[PDB]
């Protein structure tokens, strides 16, 4: 290939963003396990509604952290020759959007009336 | 514990506040704990804590009904004031009537709490005092606090009271256009009386002030402006342009997807800043809407065309202020730029052409000029 030293700078930025995404994804993973735990658990019904609505603050914080990541990714300008960077950027945005769709699922299952 | 520090200058702004200190023969504008030279005039109430500044603005999307901002639009006003009634239709937080006085109503640690506007502003002032102390490594008590020239007695008193509640010894309340003229040493220029036009264009407010400086005395001759015109309106025009472009290119309407619009708005605001020092800005947003990548660009000329009526309209309050001050544009000795939106080259060009090529006072960071002049005043009164 014609791999340039300049692309290494963009790839490093994207790696830092991937690490930041992984930290937020671990918070989402704990929300999913607790949500599954309440839905399939042995709590009485009135306590179940309360336990589910207690996840609201954390799910909203998780959504916001993912949105901030997308805004930081959106500051990148990658020339068409920087193919690896573009593929990495595309993969990272799709991964964040799939995580946001899981956050939306959590929101659909809590604080319902 | 800490040694006693110097007196500071605080620009207590509608959306952002700024603190400066005069040290080693110059003004240092103080960065907050996040490295920002301006601090959002935001206060948030959560199930567990009270957040001020950047930490409050950062969680506004997560807790909108308990995140207070714009307390300056309420401070010293009666509940039935036309401004209070008009503004409360747009705020996500509640404003209640307490015996004719407005109060912000919020949920705080699971309890319904109400606060007067001066209590909210006292919390922003407490943060500005702490920002100064974190930088200086000394306790800060003395401060000059600024207010708009059009603030009446009640609005001035309520600002002084916010300073008192914040534990500040308010050395003086001075007008924002006066502070900007002080920052440029306009009072120290030799000769007769000087007529000064202050052109203050922020993110959400436009204020024109005409001052006369005679023998070191500042007299406000007139005030004009547009209370809700600012940088945000220019961002709106750019967003509308790009939503229309996505419809033409992809036959898809992104406008009901809040996250796609927010991503686009954030990129627009950033591209607009780029356009003040470059003639073109590029935007690349992967998977903006229904998996479609949005790769585009905007020239400075296109940005100017999209906002032509708004930029041109900034001269109408200038003419109104001149009319009210009973002065001809040729009698203006100094023009001062305040507010981040004054960085727009077309705005500078229109104002300079109106004043027949006269140079503008713009070397001081327009977001910091008011705090700068306040810090100069604070040092003089020390
Ligand atoms: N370089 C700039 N060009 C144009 N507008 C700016 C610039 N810097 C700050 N602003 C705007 O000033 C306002 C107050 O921060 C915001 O609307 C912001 O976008």
């Amino acid at each position: 290939g014609s791999n340039s030293p300049q692309e290494e700078v963009e790839l490093k930025k994207l790696k830092h963003l991937e690490k930041s995404v992984e930290k937020i994804a671990d918070q989402l993973e704990e929300l999913n396990k607790e949500l599954t735990g309440i839905q399939q658990g042995f709590l009485p019904k009135d306590l179940q509604a309360e336990a589910l609505c207690k996840l609201d603050r954390r799910v909203k914080a998780t959504i916001e952290q993912f949105m901030k990541i997308l805004e930081e990714i959106d500051t990148l300008i990658l020339p068409e020759n920087f193919k690896d960077s573009r593929l990495k950027r595309k993969g990272l945005v799709k991964k964040v959007q799939a995580f946001l769709a899981e956050c939306d699922t959590v929101e659909q299952n809590i604080c319902q009336e | 514990s800490m040694s006693k520090g110097p007196a500071v200058g605080i620009d207590l702004g509608t959306t952002y506040s700024c603190v400066g200190v005069f040290q080693h023969g110059k003004v240092e504008i103080i960065a907050n704990d996040q490295g920002n030279r301006t601090t959002p005039s935001y206060v948030a109430f959560t199930d567990t804590e009270r957040l001020i500044g950047d930490a409050a603005k950062n969680q506004v999307a997560m807790n909108p009904t308990n995140t207070v901002f714009d307390a300056k639009r309420l401070i010293g006003r009666r509940f039935d004031d036309a401004v209070v009634q008009s503004d409360m239709k747009h705020w996500p937080f509640m404003v209640v009537n307490d015996a004719g006085r407005p109060k912000v109503q919020v949920e705080y640690k699971g309890e319904t709490k109400s606060f007067y506007p001066e209590e909210v502003s006292s919390m922003v002032l407490t943060k500005m005092k702490e920002i100064a102390e974190a930088y200086l490594g000394k306790t800060v008590t003395n401060a000059v606090v600024t207010v708009p020239a059009y603030f009446n007695d009640s609005q001035r008193q309520a600002t002084k009271d916010a300073g008192t509640i914040a534990g500040l010894n308010v050395l003086r309340i001075i007008n924002e256009p006066t502070a900007a003229a002080i920052a440029y040493g306009l009072d120290k220029k030799v000769g007769a009386e000087r007529n000064v036009l202050i052109f203050d264009l922020g993110g959400g407010t436009f204020d024109v002030s005409i001052l006369t400086i005679e023998d070191g005395i500042f007299e406000v001759k007139s005030t004009a402006g547009d209370t809700h015109l600012g940088g945000e309106d220019f961002d709106n025009r750019m967003v509308n342009h790009f939503i229309a472009e996505f419809k033409r290119k992809h036959k898809k309407d992104i406008s009901e997807n809040k996250r796609a619009v927010r991503r686009l708005r954030t990129a627009c605001e950033r591209a607009k800043r780029t356009l003040s020092s470059s003639t073109q800005a590029s935007i690349e947003i992967d998977s903006l809407y229904e998996g479609i990548d949005f790769y585009t660009s905007i020239t400075r000329a296109r940005f100017e065309e999209l906002n032509a009526d708004l930029f041109r309209g900034t001269l109408d309050p200038v003419e109104k202020a001149l009319r009210d001050a009973k002065l001809d544009k040729s009698q203006i000795h100094d023009i001062v730029l305040v507010g981040g939106s004054t960085r727009i080259p077309k705005i500078q060009k229109l104002l300079q052409d109106f004043f027949n090529g006269k140079e503008l006072n713009k070397s001081i960071n327009p977001d910091e000029a008011v705090a700068y002049g306040a810090a100069v005043q604070a040092a003089i009164l020390s």
